[PDB]
DNA sequence: CGGGAATTCCC
DNA sequence: CGGGAATTCC
């Protein structure tokens, strides 16, 4: 079984493998069906920018050695079993769910994804567009598992990393593969990105009780409750499923601060937090007052 | 003689057509004059009659001249796809129907349906086996329709039927239309109404900001309206700025300044939303004011 | 393609 | 007898 002992051959210098340098945007990028006719998407990268958004990079370390070099991007689900994942990545150079990139290791060993995008099959095929892919032998850790426990993250994917080497002999080994950091699609509610869009009033009186409206993205009303969180203090209002107005609104009642009215007012952050995930958004200025203001 | 009419009229709005993967039962289509407490549905009736009758119903296109429509009417006593028949004892002389669904047929589909509707109305009945030479006039009349029959708006045609003698009902009548029934879905046919409002109380000039909360509308025909007319009239608007229309459900604007030179005691008035063309509304919420300071 | 919205389905 | 997720279309 077993070739060759730990020989000190290799010593400290060879065994390459790869890295994600820049990982996926998290959550924000629209997976998009094969009805929607598309290509090529925008995927940014974890950490980007309104501006000189960032993109996908990767680079490759122990390169040494070695004339050039295949990536495999695919998509695999989020757990244990990171089998082929159904919805398959579109973009350059992407055959099927698939890219590739025979980028020249030693001299600038770094690609940056530009137009590259998902695609989202509908349920009704799930299973069987994971036949296909099955058949064409399409799984990055051949663990196909199908009928009988199902339930596919269609909202979240890894992609998977298989980078090929190959030298002058006829000794083209294999690294090990790379997951990304998963990514969520923006069209769908439970995983979207949390954001409020405006507010009632910026100040109310810490004794509480207030009434303030607010409009948001879509979120699921039974799963989502307004925070008004900050340092030494966390007190989250209060409301019913009820005034959830059509995923785009909330009608809450301000709860009164942590017992307190020391003199001039304290500003506080208020912001959403899912109840299932816990995923929080951009907070918002708000600012308590010290009970009345008895006075001329 | 032959005189009908529809005594009790179909709600107009706020009925939701529904698809056939939906299934055949999640109502029937109520009326206008009906509510909780006590229902009501679309009632017909028959003056200076002549006995026992039938009363066949099916869906029309809304375009003014009576014609079908791709919209099969479904429902208990109706013919699978298309005609709901009942009938009435010899005094009753008046049908209501309470359980009467329509059947939503998709717009990928609207087509193969109403041309295979349009085969029956001709193959069906008459001598059998058409021949290829109607079959290009039915693709015709159907596509050379499918443009202007408005898949969202339905109207019920009560067509009463007598017996001709020799024991045979065949005998028509004047079959009488009711007025449309905007499908409860449909972007532009629902019923403007509104959840609720922030703010209640007003101020008194034309400049405040209230959020409003509302059911599906579009960025447009749109605009939201207050008054109290025992007058000839009086409006005021609010802001038709889009950039406020939250995602289809939700507006917030500036309260508009009321002429209301007399500056007195609070005046409260009404406030309801309404459509531009379609020129809908809502219900009677009450917006005070006060004497600024 | 992005960004939004109408449309068809599934609870 | 409505709400909103899943898909398509502009």
């Amino acid at each position: 079984s077993c070739t060759l002992g730990r020989l000190v051959s290799p010593g400290p210098c060879p065994r390459p493998y790869l890295v994600i340098t820049e990982q996926p945007k998290q959550r924000g990028m629209r997976f998009r069906y094969e009805c929607e006719g598309r290509s090529a998407g925008s995927i940014l990268g974890e950490s980007s920018t309104e501006a000189s958004k960032t993109q996908p990079a990767i680079e490759l370390r122990d390169c040494g050695g070695l004339r050039e070099v295949e990536v495999t991007a695919c998509l695999v689900w989020k757990d244990w079993p990171h089998r082929v994942h159904p919805h398959s990545l579109v973009g350059k150079d992407c055959t099927d769910g698939v890219c590739r990139v025979r980028l020249r290791p030693h001299v600038s060993p770094r690609h940056s994804f530009n137009n590259l995008g998902i695609q989202c099959v509908r349920k009704k095929e799930i299973e069987a567009a994971i036949e296909r892919k099955i058949q064409l032998g399409i799984d990055p850790y051949n663990a196909g598992s199908l009928k009988n426990h199902q339930e596919v993250d269609m909202n979240v994917v890894r992609i998977c990393f298989q980078a090929s080497y190959r030298d002058q002999q006829g000794h083209l080994h294999r690294m090990d593969p790379i997951l990304s950091e998963p990514v969520y699609d923006k069209k769908s509610t439970n995983t979207s990105e949390l954001r409020i869009c405006r507010i009632n009033k910026e100040s109310g009186p810490c004794t509480g009780g207030e009434e303030l409206y607010l409009l948001c993205d879509k979120v699921q009303k039974e799963d989502i409750s307004v925070v008004f969180s900050t340092a030494s203090w966390e007190g989250r209002a209060d409301f019913s499923q009820a005034d959830v107005h059509r995923q785009i609104a909330i009608v809450f009642k301000t709860p009164p601060y942590e017992d307190l009215e020391i003199s001039e007012p304290v500003t506080v952050n208020v912001f959403l937090q899912r109840l299932t995930d816990g995923v929080c958004s951009e907070p918002l200025p708000f600012t308590y007052l010290p009970r009345d203001h008895d006075s001329y | 003689g032959p005189y009908l009419v529809i005594v009790e009229q179909p709600k107009q709005r706020g009925f939701r057509f529904r698809y056939g993967c939906e299934g055949p039962s999640h109502g029937g289509l109520p009326g206008a004059s009906s509510e909780k407490g006590r229902k009501t549905y679309p009632t017909v009736k028959i003056c200076n009659y002549e006995g026992p009758a039938k009363i066949e119903v099916d869906l029309v296109t809304h375009s003014d001249p009576p014609r079908a429509h791709a919209h099969s009417l479904v429902g208990k006593q109706c013919s699978e796809l298309g005609i709901c028949a009942v009938s009435v004892g010899p005094k009753d002389m008046t049908a209501q129907f309470n359980n009467l669904g329509v059947l939503h047929v998709t717009k990928k589909n609207m087509m193969g349906t109403m041309i295979q509707k349009l085969q029956r109305q001709r193959l069906r009945s008459r001598p059998q086996g058409l021949t290829e030479a109607e079959q290009r006039e039915l693709e015709q009349e159907a596509k050379e329709l499918k443009k202007v029959m408005d898949l969202s708006i339905v109207r019920l045609r009560f067509s009463a039927f007598l017996r001709d003698s020799d024991g045979s009902f065949s005998l028509p009548l004047k079959p009488v239309i009711s007025q449309p029934i905007h499908d409860s879905k449909s972007p532009g046919a629902s019923n403007l109404k509104i959840s609720r409002m922030d703010k209640t109380a007003g101020s008194v000039r034309g400049g405040d900001e209230v959020y409003l909360l509302c059911d599906k509308v579009q960025k447009d025909d749109i605009e939201v309206r207050f008054y109290e007319d025992d007058e000839n009239g009086w409006q005021a608007f609010g802001d038709f700025s889009p950039t406020d229309v939250h995602k289809q459900y939700a507006i917030v604007f500036r309260t508009p300044p009321y002429h209301k030179m007399k500056i007195e005691r609070p005046v409260t008035v009404f406030l309801q939303l309404k459509r531009k063309r379609g020129g809908d509304v809502s219900d009677s919420k009450q917006f005070t004011y006060y004497p600024l300071v």
